[PDB]
């Protein structure tokens, strides 16, 4: 019997998308600069 | 080399030790991971004649 | 590079880019029902 899941790994799959979601706000936030 | 080698037999060592039976905390899943985990600490090398 | 201002000239005319987009998919359904 296996002791860990082998999918959807909620860790990965946590970091993953908080990386990209950071990422895009950071993109956001530079592209705000020059809207003032 | 096949025995040493084998899953099998670093599960059924493990399991016949008393170093994993006091590590036990009567949890079948905690058990389970604690044995899988344990099995990983022995690891095979096997050789290269070619390098002596 | 000024993404910055990229952003805004992407924002103002995002519904040429939809409309054309969706042109391009229906004439991809088309071709696809036209295929064998």
């Amino acid at each position: 019997e296996p002791v860990k899941r082998d999918s959807p790994r909620r860790a990965f799959l946590m970091i993953m998308w908080g990386i990209v979601g950071g990422l895009i706000g950071a993109g956001v936030a530079l592209t705000r600069r020059c809207s003032k | 080399v096949m025995q040493l080698a084998s899953w099998d037999t670093r599960r059924e060592f493990w399991l016949q030790t008393d170093y994993y039976k006091q590590r036990m905390v009567g949890n079948s899943k905690a058990d389970a991971a604690l044995l899988d985990e344990m099995i990983n600490n022995i690891q095979f090398i096997p050789g290269d004649f070619t390098r002596a | 590079l000024d993404i910055r201002g990229l952003f805004r000239t992407l924002w103002a005319g995002k519904l040429w880019i939809i409309g054309m987009g969706l042109a391009f998919a229906l004439i991809a359904l088309a071709y696809t029902f036209f295929a064998r």
